[PDB]
């Protein structure tokens, strides 16, 4: 009983951490990306304050 | 009675002590049978071990 357990223990712990790692490295994108629009804002207000 | 002469009994002993090495052989020991519940135990558990590296 305890080693036929021990078959599907391994099978669910596997298949959620291997999209954890799908979704770990999906946030790194959009974080990177949501910050390219937000800076390409921030350097052209500079220059909407600079010469006011 | 103070008998004589000897060449009677003594080779009628050791043909005895074919016998008595047949009986007394085949006897069981008490202790034997606790000894086997022993390995039973380590083998399954190496077994569960080899289970357990099927995991890890």
């Amino acid at each position: 009983i305890d080693l036929e357990k021990s078959q599907q223990a391994l099978v669910q712990k596997r298949h959620y951490l291997f999209d954890v790692q799908r979704n770990n490295i999906a946030m790194a994108l959009e974080v990177t990306y949501r910050e390219r629009l937000h800076r390409v804002y921030k350097e052209i207000k500079n220059r909407l304050d600079y010469h006011i | 009675d103070t008998s004589t002469w000897f060449i009677t009994i003594t080779s009628m002993i050791m043909t005895l002590f074919i016998l008595f090495q047949l009986k007394i052989s085949n006897y069981s020991y008490p202790a034997s049978p606790e000894s086997i519940e022993l390995k039973t135990q380590k083998h399954s558990t190496p077994w569960e071990m080899k289970w357990t590296k099927i995991y890890l």
